């Protein structure tokens, strides 16, 4: 094989920052990309 | 409640081991006999001596240790030596004939005859541990015991204590100095089988420790029984925990926890301060942090790959006797505050510490220094990469002229083992290598926006 | 009547706790062996706050004393009062930790932990109303910062309604004292944060500053900033055990300092530090300790409050004074420094006043904060995490008591959104606009 290094001295090398996380919202924020039928709202005036 | 191995191997091992046992000994107020008839004590129990030695029904202390050599002379020497009724009768092993600097004879054609009759007399130590702690094992890479053996020992240690800590403390190998012509086949054909049976493996350089001795301990006369004792100093200090209490304790299975990043980088250097004469002593008031930036000043190594060639990156630093932690605290950070002394960005957190009451002894010999407090440090860099671009040069060199390789083989090898380890050994090359990397930057990367 | 027990693990956490049961135990004029012998009754008259009673007028503290190895179990026994403990509360393992918070919370610690719950359990059904459990522990270490992991947990899990309070020895800003210890730290707060009611950060380089530059100490050692730890924990529990004008316990504590049960990690202070010519060329007052306690300094952790916002705080005095000074001069401090406070939260202090002064002084305050000024520290571990991590250094002793390495990503998002949280709420105002119109477009330029 030629030989090379056996130490994992990069091996997270795929991830990044950072150094903050989210926030959390009021734009949404509770929603997922399946939850069918159910339909909005607001009875048959607004609208059905 | 706690205790460990001590294991001396080959003619460097066996010769340490004095230097360490002449010194624990009198740090613990224990004779050439055996006894401790020296501290007026009321209470008692640990009393951590016995984590090193196995008392007896009436008050006489055995060493917690194992000899060999793969002839008797060197053994006999200690067995005829002040420690005779010291030192436990059957715990020192003895072959007939020497290992001859020929790795196998010591791993394989000779190894084999008396490795159970070791691995017996530690299981036989085992049954006197009440928590087997773990190993410290003492060698050098160019004896031929000193690399075969010690070597077949951690084969058969990485079973029977399969979790345990195995400790190696080296007599590694001088720059320009050389002490065997078979140097590279050794320092090799041990350090590539080692390099998945042992947990850390600390170096020490003659050739450092004699400019040491004329520079600083100002001696004209630097034998091997006055460079055996300054060697001593380092391991007395590194075990201290394990054998006084302190302000701050270290186990002997924290070194590595802290040392070793990737567990192929296993080579921490080792050192002591302050050396000095007694007549310097005079001229240095010694505070916390002269010891400490002393140290770390590269002619003050006890291995003389100098760290101007290199990176640090991990370090343990540990002090005994009178000693403030908001000193140490200090100067610790005097160390990184000077940059300058070359670390790696990508470990800020590069030191473990530790802080003993207990102050040194001098093993008398001279003129006494009146120590009140002291450094040992224990320190993983690529400097190491330094000193094996030599040695693996060496083994080029040897094994491209098929020189002396005759002999080896005759007496247990083929040609397809010298060519496994130094292929290892040009991936450990690579190794030292990648954590020399000043590592690219991440912040700043994104996929852009879904539509 | 209203209990907490104690319990101290690894180094740090056992050394703190045998200046706490130094203190306190001379505080109550406990003996070194047990006995009481102290001079005013009020001392012996909420004993049981700490306490058990022992056969022939003995007295035995709700002390557990946990560790890995034997040592410091000789060390404080073989110590001053080292006879006060009960025997078969010192339940110690064989084998460390050795800085590795895993060896704590997956194997070696995972096999004292039924063993540490046996005298959980003793100590607790022996008392009548046990309010919480209070923890000195590491966090940068591992013999007690992965013990008390785990330890948490399982309270967290037998007594889900009492109280639980941790006092950490937290990574400072130019040393480590061990290297995983941004892995030690992270892999905790996770933890910690859905358990813990309380944690306080207690930074030995912010202690230092103290010992060394405002107590003058030449020479500050450990035995002098554990003074300061357990003057700290006696300070913060006086009302407990005895009359004051405004008694306050640590469920009184608790409600007024977390806003969200996420918000709960604080810096501690203690008023006055004075060294002892200085003790002469100053005068004690309610104002002193005002000054003084909110003063940049004085912080127990490495971080100068203004910048950022106090959320919520806590001041604990102890003494005979004025009510009115008191509160008057924290209408001052939240008025004339009311930049150093969050105005989405109004009048932002609570106060709690006891009428006995520490053993040593003529009176005291303690303060307690929450801020998002100490995000730093957060941060400070978030990299140093990362620098770590990032090359999976230190990564294979975890993984060899059998952690899994996704679970340092999952701290790791944790803490980033844990000081992100910090920060978003940091001058978190209210902020408005108005509706606007045009005039009809004309042909006219
Ligand atoms: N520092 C130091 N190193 C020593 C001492 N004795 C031996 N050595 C080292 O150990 C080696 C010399 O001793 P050897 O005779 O080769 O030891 P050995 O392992 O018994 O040799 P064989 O068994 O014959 O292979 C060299 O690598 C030396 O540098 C000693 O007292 N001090
Ligand atoms: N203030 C204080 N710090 C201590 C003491 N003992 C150890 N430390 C520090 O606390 C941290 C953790 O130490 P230790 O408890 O030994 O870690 P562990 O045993 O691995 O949990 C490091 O910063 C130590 O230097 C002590 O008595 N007081
Ligand atoms: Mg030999």
């Amino acid at each position: 094989d030629r030989v090379q290094s056996k130490i994992g001295s990069l091996d997270n090398i795929t991830h990044v920052p950072g150094g903050g996380n989210k926030k959390i919202e009021t734009h949404k924020l509770t929603f997922r990309e399946n939850a069918k039928a159910k339909t909005d709202h607001g009875a048959e005036i607004v609208y059905k | 409640m706690r205790e460990c191995i001590s294991i001396h191997v080959g003619q460097a091992g066996v010769q340490i081991g004095n230097a360490c046992w002449e010194l624990y000994c009198l740090e613990h107020g224990i004779q050439p006999d055996g006894q401790m008839p020296s501290d007026k004590t009321i209470g008692g129990g640990d009393d951590s001596f016995n984590t090193f030695f196995s008392e007896t029904g009436a008050g006489k202390h055995v060493p917690r240790a194992v000899f060999v050599d793969l002839e008797p002379t060197v053994i006999d020497e200690v067995r005829t030596g002040t420690y005779r009724q010291l030192f436990h009768p059957e715990q020192l092993i003895t072959g007939k004939e020497d290992a001859a600097n020929n790795y196998a004879r010591g791993h394989y054609t000779i190894g084999k005859e008396i490795i159970d009759l070791v691995l017996d007399r530690i299981r036989k130590l085992a049954d006197q541990c009440t928590g087997l702690q773990g190993f410290l094992v003492f060698h050098s890479f160019g004896g031929g015991t000193g690399s075969g053996f010690t070597s077949l020992l951690m084969e058969r240690l990485s079973v029977d204590y399969g979790k345990k800590s195995k400790l190696e403390f080296s007599i590694y190998p001088a720059p320009q100095v050389s002490t065997a012509v078979v140097e590279p086949y050794n320092s090799i054909l041990t350090t590539h089988t080692t390099l998945e049976h042992s947990d850390c493996a600390f170096m020490v350089d003659n050739e450092a420790i004699y400019d040491i001795c004329r520079r600083n301990l100002d001696i004209e006369r630097p034998t091997y029984t006055n460079l055996n004792r300054l060697i001593s100093q380092i391991v007395s200090s590194i075990t201290a925990s394990l054998r006084f209490d302190g302000a701050l304790n270290v186990d002997l299975t924290e070194f590595q926890t802290n040392l070793v990043p990737y567990p192929r980088i296993h080579f921490p250097l080792a050192t002591y301060a302050p050396v000095i004469s007694a007549e310097k002593a005079y001229h240095e008031q010694l505070s916390v942090a002269e010891i400490t930036n002393a140290c770390f000043e590269p002619a003050n190594q006890m291995v003389k790959c100098d760290p101007r060639h290199g990176k640090y990156m991990a370090c343990c630093l540990l002090y005994r006797g009178d000693v403030v932690p908001k000193d140490v605290n200090a100067a610790i950070a005097t160390i990184k505050t000077k940059r300058s002394i070359q670390f790696v960005d990508w470990c800020p957190t590069g030191f473990k510490v530790g802080i003993n009451y207990q102050p040194p002894t001098v093993v008398p010999g001279g003129d006494l220094a009146k120590v009140q407090r002291a450094v040992c440090m224990l320190s993983n860099t690529t400097a190491i990469a330094e000193a094996w671009a030599r040695l693996d040069h060496k083994f080029d060199l040897m094994y491209a002229k098929r020189a002396f390789v005759h002999w080896y083989v005759g007496e247990g090898m083929e040609e397809g083992e010298f060519s496994e380890a130094r292929e290892d050994m040009a991936a450990l090359e690579k190794d030292y290598e990648e954590v020399g990397v000043d590592s690219v930057e991440g912040e700043g990367e994104e996929e852009g926006e879904e539509y | 009547m209203r209990e907490i027990v104690h319990i101290q693990a690894g180094q740090c956490g056992n050394q703190i706790g045998a200046k706490f049961w130094e203190v306190i135990s001379d505080e109550h004029g406990i003996d070194p062996t047990g006995s009481y012998h102290g001079d005013s009754d009020l001392q012996l008259e909420r004993i049981n706050v700490y306490y058990n009673e022992a056969a022939g007028n003995k007295y035995v503290p709700r002390a557990i004393l946990v560790d890995l190895e034997p040592g410091t179990m000789d060390s404080v026994r073989s110590g001053p009062f080292g006879q006060i403990f009960r025997p078969d509360n010192f339940v110690f393992g064989q084998s460390g930790a050795g800085n590795n918070w895993a060896k704590g919370h997956y194997t070696e610690g995972a096999e004292l932990v039924d063993s540490v719950l046996d005298v959980v359990r003793k100590e607790s059904e022996s008392c009548d109303c046990l309010q919480g459990f209070q923890l000195t522990h590491s966090l940068g270490g591992g013999t007690g910062s992965g013990m008390g992991t785990l330890l948490i947990s399982k309270i967290r899990e037998e007594y889900p309604d009492r109280i639980m309070n941790t006092f950490s020895v937290v990574p400072s800003p130019k040393v480590s004292d061990t290297v995983v210890e941004p892995y030690n730290a992270t892999l905790s707060v996770h933890q910690l944060v859905e358990n813990t009611d309380e944690t306080y950060c207690i930074d030995n380089e912010a202690l230092y500053d103290i010992c060394f530059r405002t107590l003058k100490l030449t020479t500050p050692t450990y035995g002098d900033l554990n003074h300061l730890v357990s003057a700290t924990m006696s300070g913060v529990t006086t009302c407990l055990r005895f009359p004051g004008q405004l008694n306050a316990d640590l469920r009184k504590l608790a409600v007024n300092m977390v806003p969200f049960p996420r918000l709960h990690f604080f810096m501690p202070g203690f008023a006055p530090l004075t060294s002892r010519g200085s003790q002469q060329y100053r005068a004690l007052t309610v104002p002193e300790l005002t000054q003084q306690m909110f003063d940049a300094k004085n912080m127990m952790a490495a971080c100068d409050p203004r910048h950022g916002r106090y959320l919520t705080v806590a001041a604990v005095f102890r003494g005979r004074m004025s009510m009115k000074e008191v509160d008057e001069q924290m209408l001052n401090v939240q008025n004339k420094n009311s930049s150093y406070f969050v105005e989405w939260i109004p009048n932002n202090v609570k106060t709690a006043v006891c009428d006995i002064p520490p053993r040593g002084l003529k009176m005291s305050a303690t303060f307690i904060g929450n801020s998002t000024a100490i995000q730093e520290l957060f941060k400070r571990i978030s990299e140093q995490f990362t620098a770590m991590f990032r090359r999976k250094a230190f990564l294979h002793w975890y993984t060899g008591e059998g952690m899994d390495e996704m679970e340092f990503t999952e701290a790791e998002s944790n803490m980033n959104d844990l000081v992100s949280e910090y920060q978003q709420y940091q001058d978190a105002t209210a902020d408005e606009q108005g509706e606007f119109e045009e005039e009809g477009e004309e042909d006219e330029a």
